[PDB]
């Protein structure tokens, strides 16, 4: 039973919870039936219960699916919550761009989490500021909200329902795109928003247009590798590889010298 | 400049 092993809070459909079991902080998310778009087998369930099970490990880096129930109507997920948190999206709405010593941090432990998906064989499909916790005291970020992935594959996709803003733009033009090359073009569009303070694009005109303003100082090295993350035609993108040896991604803080230079 | 959330869904 669910309503027994949990303590359910107020809203945050996500709701605060307690495990009754040892007083740990959950996050309870209901998704209704009626609603999903893709289902997989494990036992029939949402393909998000599919992709998060795959990615659940020891890696703090995406959140933990610790539990799901089936009713008739619904899915409920019992995933972990780290406190104190701020998703990113408030994060930069309150302090504006970011020091790029900060984003380079954010950015290169976004990296590891997509990283670690892909790895596992899920592609997120939503990666952006507001899928992303912030552990506070910890400094650890985490990769939240897959309920636009798929199973990654090699082949052409020709579905999608992430954020439009942040898709890429073989995807405005023709819908379709390839899994890892429209990953990097939203990894892109991410961090120009952590340095400038907002995403760049806001209408398909803009993301396929192929130019890139900086509305604030951001440097040279940083600069380029936004560009290349937003190249326009996919193969140009740089591989996960090429973005994490690209020169401004060196010397990358560690999570606990990060909170305490910039969280605490 | 008015930044905004975008839904997904
Ligand atoms: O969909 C998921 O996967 C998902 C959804 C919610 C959480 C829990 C959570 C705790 O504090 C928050 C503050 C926020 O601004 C947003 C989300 C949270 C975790 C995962």
């Amino acid at each position: 039973p669910l309503e027994s092993q949990y303590q359910v809070g107020p809203l945050l459909s996500v709701y605060s919870g307690i495990r009754v079991s040892d007083n740990l902080p959950v996050a309870i998310k209901h998704v209704e039936k009626d609603r999903i778009s893709d289902w997989g087998e494990l036992t029939r369930v949402p393909m998000e219960v599919v992709l998060l099970k795959k990615v659940s490990s020891g890696f703090s880096g995406v959140i933990r699916l610790l539990d799901w129930f089936e009713r008739p109507d619904s899915f409920v997920l019992i995933l972990e919550r780290p406190e104190p948190v701020q998703d990113l999206f408030d994060f930069i709405t309150e302090r504006g761009a970011l020091q790029e010593e900060l984003a380079r941090s954010f950015f290169w432990q976004v990296l590891e989490a997509v990283r670690h998906c892909h790895n596992c064989g899920v592609l997120h499909r939503d990666i952006k500021d507001e899928n992303i916790l912030i552990d506070l005291n910890r400094g650890e970020l985490k990769l939240i909200d897959f309920g636009s992935g798929a199973l990654l594959k090699d082949t052409v996709y020709t579905d999608f329902d992430g954020t439009r803003v942040y898709s890429p733009p073989e995807w405005i033009r023709y819908h379709r795109y390839h899994g890892r090359s429209a990953a990097v073009w939203s990894l892109g569009i991410l961090l120009y928003d952590m340095v400038c303070g907002d995403i760049p694009f806001e209408h398909d005109e803009e993301i396929i247009g192929g130019q890139v303003f900086f509305r604030q100082r951001v440097s040279s090295e940083c600069q380029h590798l936004i560009r290349w993350c937003l190249a326009l035609r996919p193969s140009d993108r740089p591989t996960f590889e090429e973005i994490q040896n690209h020169p401004w991604m060196q010397d990358v803080l560690l999570p606990q010298e990060t909170a305490e230079i910039h969280l605490h | 400049r008015k930044r905004r959330r975008h839904p997904s869904g």
